[PDB]
RNA sequence: AUAUACCGCCAUCUUCAGCAAACCCUGAUGAAGGCUACAAAGUAAGCGCAAGUACCCACGUAAAGACGUUAGGUCAAGGUGUAGCCC
């Protein structure tokens, strides 16, 4: 009898509301513009699959349409908040050595996990052998940088697609958003933009966890009486 | 290639006990001797007789407990005593084990003219130190 | 000499010659060969030629509430006991010799079509008793290595399917055939496609695709038509759960190319519901057996279009010469429509 | 006397089950294309050939017009036609008997 | 009689560092391939090296030295398959 009401009133309650966690408050187009999110690489480095998200080139410098970025970021933050609310494992991945410390620190602070080092072969496709069969794979992977240091797509994207793990991702003008479940077109090299992404994701995850705790406490209190 | 008393790895599945796993160069390093008697010490005598007795005891005990032995014997000698310590699987009913213990003790005592004790430690199965 | 005797294990190791260069190479033919036997299969402790009955070892220690004494069986009963032991050993050997046959594949000496049972269960409550495994080809690939020269290995292509639209295939390379089977099926169970089936018995529409150099032309067929397809396609369709279908394979008949092209074509097919959603129109089925009654098999879930689809008098499609020749009856063939076993 | 009772018996359910009597039969022949006509008869002067047909390999299967349960297995449930002999592997004699019984 | 049936004990490369399973990935799921440390698909275990130990140290010398190569040596250490001998 406990499950029949617990499952509904906790798990399925946020799924009815469009924005349960009010992630739209966190960011604004003005804020993204101030964080230099719209900047992209030169037209030569452009990846064709990123053409729909490119507003236009400013003197052979692609500008990322922040109108589309706002909607994509809304979807991605809402998805991340819902996954955190369901206590799913969230793994940040970014091989960019500049932000490795910041990303690891943010992941540790928000209670989620980070992998900013050399992604060993089969860390996901061979996780059962590398960790023991009882290991629990991440339920959501967030790429703050979808390219490795040789500018090829991160192998973790393909591996997560193989293991059916949804991927939130910051795709730049030269990135490949084909297999990323929730692409977020935006600048991934500017320190301001990366800091903005880290703040937004940390805030969404923390809000989701706090809301989960509050809802669990309220449901347990009301069920007793 | 050295072949003495070594268990060569074949597939990674064959189980071996602690003694079978260790090679001869590990004797007195990681595994003790299976027979303890003052014969081989400095100045002592009758080493050959003790060695023959030990070989016969091992053969007799292996042939007297068919498949019961789970490991090599340990032949301790204190004075004229002779303790045979063995590790045996829990296959036979204890009646047969007790019958064999009494039999072997009496027969060996009358055959070697020394009080022979037989101490059995039972194990559910052959202890596996590793797989080769 | 007693001290010169050895143990049973050492004697078997020496006599059987299980190891050594002869086993590795096999230059010396061993049709006249020895096999291992358990000398202690039925031996009872306390039984011997003299036929003695030792209380507590081979006869009950207490009989009628009293301890038995050392007794020796008579010569007649001891002879009977020895004969009974011999007969029991013979019966054990006879039971060992007997066995049960299996079902051959496509041909009596081909691995194709032979079932391998369900894939091995997963680590944590992940079992696949619903799945069946079938071999599509086994090949002895010989690789030239620097030291050993020609080295034999087995490459096996298997397909696994539960019969309910979920199926996949995989390749397995090994040194032993059974290891290849295990690898291939345990990997194929992770690469499962989902083949949408019309009415759970056939494909949704006619398919014609070329993979590399292999052309596969599959035709949707009504119930009871059976599987008239290449034997590999028959096996894969049974694994998927397709009962009625036609299929002609042209070009190279490479088994792997054929298999993965078949899976590609089956996976990429479009359902009636998808078609209705795409074009926003009712998908109306017309059956000759049902007369002019229009049967709606799929309706768009969104808005329904009001403008009728343009009715071109001449459709612009690429027909097949084989299909046209068959329809016109000029496709004379002494091999087409030959009566064949049930599929 | 009552051929239909066998198909309701537990022995029939054990040997066959829900599948038709010819589900497990497989003709022995050379080549991938079988001969376009099955053997003339499995029973030759009261002797049985090596691989008897589904009907001949089970003496309790009586091809009688009242045994409609058995006859339904040799008629396509979707099209209503009678399977040709190579489809089920039945011999020509038993196939003719099945056709007459079905009619 | 057969080391060209073997066990047992060894030689040789070895004054080697690799080997073999179990997976994972790439090549469109072709034979095949799988390395970059400011790292780019390889890997948790096993064997060997290594480590540990013996001798006088942490050095050195011993010991160890996998898999595999030479149908290497031994049927005359012993055991044993097959074959042969039994005035
Ligand atoms: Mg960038
Ligand atoms: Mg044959
Ligand atoms: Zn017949």
């Amino acid at each position: 009898e406990d499950s029949t009401d617990f499952n509904d009133k906790i798990l399925n309650e946020p799924l009815k509301h469009s924005d349960f966690f009010n992630v739209k408050e966190l960011f604004s187009v003005r804020s993204l513009f101030d964080a230099r999110v719209h900047l992209g690489h030169k037209a030569g480095c452009r990846h064709r699959f990123m053409e729909p998200y490119i507003f236009g080139s400013r003197l052979d410098h692609d500008i990322i349409d922040l109108e589309q970025t706002a909607t994509h970021l809304q979807l991605a933050l809402n998805f991340t908040a819902h996954m955190a609310y369901r206590k799913g494992i969230i793994l940040f991945i970014s091989r960019n050595r500049q932000f490795s410390y910041l990303i690891e620190n943010m992941a540790r602070d928000c209670g989620e996990y980070a992998h900013t080092r050399y992604f060993r072969g089969g860390m996901l496709t061979n996780a059962r052998l590398l960790f023991g069969p009882t290991v629990r794979l991440p339920d959501l992977i967030i790429f703050l940088h979808t390219l490795n240091n040789i500018f090829e797509p991160h192998v973790a994207v393909r591996d997560a697609a193989k293991m059916n793990i949804p991927t939130v991702g910051i795709v730049d003008t030269n990135c490949n958003p084909c297999l990323i479940t929730y692409p977020v077109p935006g600048n991934d090299d500017s320190p301001l933009a990366v800091h903005l992404y880290c703040r937004l994701f940390q805030t969404a995850i923390t809000r989701a966890k706090e809301k989960r705790q509050q809802v669990e406490a309220l449901y347990r209190l009301q069920g007793q009486k | 290639k050295n072949r003495a008393a070594r268990v060569r790895v074949s597939k990674g599945d064959k189980p071996v006990t602690y003694e079978e796993a260790h090679a001869p160069h590990y004797i007195a390093h990681r595994k003790g001797w299976l027979s303890l008697h003052t014969g081989n010490l400095d100045g002592e005598d009758h080493a050959a007789e003790r060695t023959v007795e030990d070989v016969f005891l091992r053969k007799f005990m292996w042939g007297t407990f068919p498949g019961c032995l789970a490991d090599q014997l340990v032949l301790k000698r204190r004075g004229n005593q002779l303790e045979i310590c063995a590790v045996v699987l829990r296959q036979l009913s204890p009646h047969k084990y007790y019958f064999l213990v009494g039999y072997s003790e009496t027969l060996l005592s009358y055959f070697y003219k020394c009080p022979v004790r037989l101490h059995l430690q039972t194990v559910p199965s052959k202890v596996v130190y590793k797989y080769l | 000499s007693f001290f010169t005797k050895l143990t049973a294990d050492e004697l078997w190791k020496g006599a059987l010659a299980e190891t050594g260069a002869g086993a590795k190479k096999g230059r010396g033919k061993r049709t006249k060969k020895k096999k291992r036997k358990d000398l202690n299969r039925g031996q009872i402790i306390g039984e011997g030629r003299y036929g003695f009955l030792w209380p507590g070892l081979n006869v009950p220690l207490m009989k009628n509430g009293a301890v038995q004494t050392i007794a020796q069986r008579s010569k007649e009963e001891q002879e009977k006991v020895e004969a009974d032991m011999i007969q029991q050993r013979e019966e054990w050997d006879r039971k060992k010799k007997m066995k049960v046959k299996r079902e051959r594949g496509w041909s009596g000496n081909s691995w194709g079509g032979i079932s391998l049972g369900p894939p091995d269960p997963g680590p944590c409550g992940e079992t696949y008793e619903d799945f069946d495994t079938r071999i599509l080809e086994v090949r002895n690939v010989f690789t030239m290595t620097a030291k050993e020269g020609r080295k034999k290995s087995i490459r096996v292509l298997v397909a696994v399917g539960n019969g309910k639209g979920a199926a996949g295939f995989s390749i397995g390379k090994a040194t032993d055939r059974m290891d290849a089977f295990r690898k291939a099926k345990n990997r194929a169970v992770h690469h499962l496609h989902y083949i949408e089936r019309y009415e759970d018995h056939t494909i949704f529409h006619d398919i014609s695709l070329r993979f590399k150099r292999t052309h596969i032309k599959m035709k949707k067929q009504p119930k009871g038509y059976g599987l008239r397809c290449h034997r590999a396609i028959i096996t894969i369709c049974r694994l998927i759960g397709i009962k009625d279908m036609y299929a002609k394979v042209s070009g190279s008949i490479n088994m792997l190319s054929l298999t993965q092209g078949l899976f590609r074509g089956l996976s990429r097919q479009e359902t009636h519901q998808q078609l209705a959603d795409k074009k926003g129109l009712h998908v109306v089925e017309i059956r000759e057996e049902c007369g002019p009654l229009p049967i709606v098999v799929a309706s768009p879930r969104g808005p329904l279009r009001k403008d009728p689809e343009p009715e071109d008098e001449v459709p612009d499609v690429k027909l097949d010469w084989e299909d046209v020749k068959t329809a016109q009856g000029m496709k004379r063939s002494v091999w087409s429509n030959l009566k064949r076993a049930a599929t | 006397d009552e051929p239909w009772k066998y198909l309701e018996s537990e022995e029939y359910q054990e040997r066959y089950g829900s599948r038709p009597v010819w589900a497990d039969y497989r003709r022995n022949h050379k080549g991938g294309v079988p001969p376009q006509r099955t053997r003339k008869t499995c029973i030759r002067r009261n002797k049985v050939v090596g691989n008897p047909c589904p009907i001949c390999r089970d003496h309790k299967l009586h091809v009688d017009f009242r045994n409609v349960k058995l006859l339904e297995q040799f008629v396509c449930a979707h099209t209503g036609i009678i399977f040709y002999a190579p489809y089920t592997g039945v011999c020509v004699k038993q196939h003719k008997r099945l056709t007459q019984a079905i009619q």
